[PDB]
């Protein structure tokens, strides 16, 4: 129904309160009674950097969603009744609108064209226009200071979880402290990409125009962070107390013991204080794609009995370019390495084999299987590491001249070629000519009869084999480096070697053809930078032992 | 003294064994396998 | 479990486009499904 | 001797084995062999597992 | 409390359950609870226990 205008633009004001010990919710449906469980996840840390906004005073900034947003409102009247979820806040991408009008709840997911300052409208103490959006495109989903309301919004696996809590307080200014718990209400399923969150609030006027912010309300925003906490459940199952195991040295000791009271003495603690945040990615800098066309668009493939090998080196492997081509693989299996993480590795020795087999013989190109191809034509080792690709070529390979070996005394070894033409005799007696007791070892694929079945159609098979983390690499995935960070325990990635620890300098001398530094306990300690060609050092972020002395829970809390 | 030192050294050096997994190192297992497949590899190391 | 119903132009270098042409391509592509005598792999399928 | 089946003009579209490995099928001694044969639809081959 | 269908325990052993037809809670207790001991005078001696 259109939208109003606000030419006046007062600069927003930012203040920093704290969240005390609030922002807890039921993270699961498992009913726990009279026990303590330690759970990790995305919660609100105690004493956080909560931010306050007021309502010409009209602040509706675009708050990044992150991993979750904690929303709490303190008001004397219903002025805040909705939020806006979206990524770009335009009609190009879909967005979600949740408002309160009638029976249950008004929630809409659509392509909106929001105005500059979305807001509601209440005139003469009654309902009025709904100046939030002005157009609804092709869309699917539809469903229909004494007050303190707290809401927690989380979006995982396409599900938007909503938590609600109500409390009565009497405070003129400042977020009240205490302990709060939230209970889930909504589990609305909607697949979106939420990056920003906005808020919509009502404005009041006299009759029809000159809207002014007569009533002011206070709302707070909090950012969820990955923290580890310990929880306590009563007989009813309600949460009564919790400890964030990162605040003070007493916290991690209490969490380790899994209790809520301590005795006088000295105890040993674990590491719950330092977490890496920076990443150091390093790859050797080269830029050239593999000859995918030379292997996937080669105009001539030989027979299976005369398969050929090709060597690949000095690449920047990128399987995504194969999508643009007009090739449709009917079989794609990988052994040893997961297909999902094929773009974050560095291959050391890549080889490719290509040939032509029948449609029903594609299954026999797997390790540990049997068949005439697996026995006399092409066999794979039991410890094969790589991927297998195959596709149909009925429109290029509908010719004659393809053969396979049918008769052979012994079984071929893996990765063996047996291009031979001599006559075969079942009794082993040498032959002199083709005829009785002498037969041609090779046989024809036909491939020329009209209207053949799918199993008798020609197919093109390519086998890729590579080795990992044994020798210096030449083919790596499409990744970019992020320089080098020193004197910090961080998460590094050197040619596909994830780790964690501090790196300052190294003076160790070693031999060439080395990429990693091993140890008697198989723990990495040194590594060679492929970009600066110098050795580094790895040391865990936590080395020493820490002990905490306490006088007892009743006695005091100083440690 | 020698018994205590030998026990500590053996406990330290016992980590080289990979038991029934594919590698003693844990970084490479998570660098090439999905978590659904890596859990089986991690379980035997944890038990050992 | 994500839906990405979009139609905006795509550029490999990330530079915003103004019209379809050089360095700007249509994100969506056709299934054909109309050519006579197509193979089994190119036939339409219904997935639930 | 499963190798004699290669000379014939039969092309199996499904060959799975349970319990025993196909590789070592020629180095065993079977005690009680029985065979069942029938006709099913093309999409019902998977339901014989 | 409502929205409950099963009764858990500290040892993850079921002890209570809600009947979906009569809407009332029940109880579960194993068929064997106590311990049993048998006194015998020996095989040669007799068979009474
Ligand atoms: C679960 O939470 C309740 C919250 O009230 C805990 O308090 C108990 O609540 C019940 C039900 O309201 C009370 O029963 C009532 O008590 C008085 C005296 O008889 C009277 O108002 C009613 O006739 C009724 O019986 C109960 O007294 C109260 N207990 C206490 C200690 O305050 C309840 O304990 C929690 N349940 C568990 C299993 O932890
Ligand atoms: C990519 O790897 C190549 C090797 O394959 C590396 O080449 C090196 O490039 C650096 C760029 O900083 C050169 O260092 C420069 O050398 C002179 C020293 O007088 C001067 O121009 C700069 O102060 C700087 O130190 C280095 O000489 C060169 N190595 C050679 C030519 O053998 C390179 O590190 C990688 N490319 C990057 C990081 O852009
Ligand atoms: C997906 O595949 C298509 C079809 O192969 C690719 O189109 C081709 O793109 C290349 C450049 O990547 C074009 O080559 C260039 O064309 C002109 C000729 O005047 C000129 O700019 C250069 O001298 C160079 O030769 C090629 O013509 C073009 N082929 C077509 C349009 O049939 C496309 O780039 C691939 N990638 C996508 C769409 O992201
Ligand atoms: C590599 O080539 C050698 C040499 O031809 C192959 O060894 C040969 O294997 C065949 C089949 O097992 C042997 O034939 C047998 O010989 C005697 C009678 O001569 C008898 O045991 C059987 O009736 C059968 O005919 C042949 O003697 C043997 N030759 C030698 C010199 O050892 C070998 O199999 C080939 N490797 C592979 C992997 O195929
Ligand atoms: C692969 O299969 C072919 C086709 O069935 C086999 O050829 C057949 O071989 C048998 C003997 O194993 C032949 O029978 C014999 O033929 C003549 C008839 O004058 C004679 O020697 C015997 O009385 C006996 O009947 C049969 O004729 C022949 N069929 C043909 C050629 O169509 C072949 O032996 C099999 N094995 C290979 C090629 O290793
Ligand atoms: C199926 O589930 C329904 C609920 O979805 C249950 O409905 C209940 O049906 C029973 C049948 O015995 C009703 O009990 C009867 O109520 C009055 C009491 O004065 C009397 O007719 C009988 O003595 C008997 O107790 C019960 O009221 C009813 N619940 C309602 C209407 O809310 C039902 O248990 C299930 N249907 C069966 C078991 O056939
Ligand atoms: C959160 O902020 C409140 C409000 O400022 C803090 O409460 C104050 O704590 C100091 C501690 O020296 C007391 O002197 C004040 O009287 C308290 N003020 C109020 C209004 O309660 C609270 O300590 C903070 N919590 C933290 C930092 O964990
Ligand atoms: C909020 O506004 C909507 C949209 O104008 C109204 O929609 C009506 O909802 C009631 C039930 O509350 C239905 O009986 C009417 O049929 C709806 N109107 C139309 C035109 O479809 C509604 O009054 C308000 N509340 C809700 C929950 O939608
Ligand atoms: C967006 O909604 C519109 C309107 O329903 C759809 O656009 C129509 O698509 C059909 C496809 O056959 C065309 O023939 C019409 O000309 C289109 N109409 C307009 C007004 O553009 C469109 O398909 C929807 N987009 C989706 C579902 O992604
Ligand atoms: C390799 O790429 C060439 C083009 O460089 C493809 O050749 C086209 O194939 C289609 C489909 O059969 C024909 O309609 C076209 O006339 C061919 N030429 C051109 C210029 O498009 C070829 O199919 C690809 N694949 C191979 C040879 O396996
Ligand atoms: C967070 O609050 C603290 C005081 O609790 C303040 O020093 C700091 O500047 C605030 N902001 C950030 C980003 O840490
Ligand atoms: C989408 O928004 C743009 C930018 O304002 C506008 O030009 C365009 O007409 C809008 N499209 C529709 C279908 O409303
Ligand atoms: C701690 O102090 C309270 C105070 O009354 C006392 O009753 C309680 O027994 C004490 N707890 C322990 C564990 O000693
Ligand atoms: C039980 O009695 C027989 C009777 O001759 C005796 O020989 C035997 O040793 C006895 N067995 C045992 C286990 O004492």
């Amino acid at each position: 129904d259109g939208c109003g205008r606000l030419s006046q633009k007062t600069q927003p004001k930012l203040e920093q309160f704290n969240s005390s010990r609030r922002g807890l919710y039921y993270f699961d449906d498992i009913f726990r009674s009279s026990l303590r469980v330690l759970t990790s996840g995305y919660f609100l840390p105690f004493g956080s950097n909560v931010t306050r906004y007021e309502v010409i005073y009209y602040d509706n900034p675009l708050v990044p969603f992150g991993h979750g947003v904690y929303f709490a409102v303190t008001e004397k009247s219903n002025v805040v009744r909705g939020w806006i979820f979206g990524s770009t806040m335009d009609n190009t991408t879909q967005s979600a609108v949740l408002v309160n009008n009638g029976t249950h709840i008004v929630v809409n997911v659509c392509n909106f064209n929001f105005c500059a300052d979305p807001m509601f409208a209440v005139s003469a103490g009654q309902s009025y226009k709904s100046w939030i959006y002005t157009s609804s495109t092709n869309c699917t989903y539809f469903q229909a200071f004494t007050h303190l309301r707290e809401h927690v919004f989380r979006n995982v696996d396409g599900f938007l979880h909503v938590y609600h809590n109500y409390e009565v307080i009497n405070v003129q200014n400042g977020l009240p402290s205490g302990f709060s718990v939230l209970r889930p209400i909504f589990k609305l399923p909607l697949g979106l990409n939420i990056t920003y969150i906005k808020a919509v609030m009502t404005l009041f006027s006299s009759t029809t125009s000159n809207f002014i912010a007569a009533v002011a309300s206070l709302h707070y925003v909090g950012y969820l962070q990955p923290r580890t906490m310990l929880f306590h459940f009563d007989q009813n199952g309600t949460i009564v107390d919790a400890i964030d195991c990162s605040q003070n040295p007493l916290s991690e000791l209490k969490c380790t013991t899994k209790s809520f009271s301590l005795e006088k003495g000295i105890y040993q603690t674990s590491n719950f204080r330092v977490t890496p945040t920076t990443e150091v990615i390093r790859f050797p800098n080269v830029t050239q794609l593999c000859p995918f066309s030379d292997v996937f668009n080669r105009t001539k493939f030989p027979s299976v009995y005369a398969w050929e090998r090709m060597s690949i080196r000095d690449c920047v492997a990128d399987y995504a370019v194969l999508y643009n081509s007009s090739i449709s693989f009917s079989t794609f299996e990988c052994y040893g390495v997961s297909p999902t993480k094929l773009n974050d590795l560095c291959f050391s020795s890549v080889y490719a084999d290509y040939f032509v087999v029948r449609g029903d013989d594609v299954k026999q190109i797997a390790p540990g299987k049997t068949g005439v191809i697996a026995d006399y034509n092409y066999k794979l080792p039991d410890d094969f590491v790589g991927c297998v690709l195959a596709w149909n070529s009925r429109h290029v390979d509908s010719k004659q001249g393809f053969y396979y070996r049918l008769f052979r005394h012994g079984k071929i070894k893996p990765y063996q070629r047996d291009m031979s033409r001599e006559l075969y005799s079942p009794s082993g007696t040498p032959c002199t000519t083709e005829g009785f007791n002498c037969y041609d070892p090779l046989a024809h694929y036909a491939f020329a009869s009209p209207g053949i079945g799918t199993g008798y159609q020609p197919f093109r098979v390519v086998v890729l084999s590579f080795q990992l983390l044994n020798a210096p690499a030449t083919v790596c995935g499409p990744k970019q480096s992020t320089d080098l960070v020193k004197n910090k325990c961080v998460n590094f990635n050197f040619n596909g070697l994830t780790g964690t620890g501090v790196l300052t300098d190294s003076v160790k001398k070693f031999q060439p053809f080395q990429q990693f530094g091993r140890d008697s306990s198989d723990f990495t300690d040194s590594v060679k930078d492929p970009k600066t060609l110098e050795i580094l050092d790895i040391t865990p972020c936590s080395y020493g032992g820490v002990s905490v002395i306490t006088p007892g829970t009743n006695t005091s809390d100083a440690v | 003294i020698n018994q205590n030192a030998i026990a500590l050294n053996t406990l330290v050096k016992q980590l080289s064994s990979n038991f029934g997994a594919i590698s003693s190192v844990l970084n490479d297992i998570l660098s090439r396998l999905d978590p659904p497949e890596a859990e089986v590899q991690i379980d035997r190391l944890i038990t050992g």
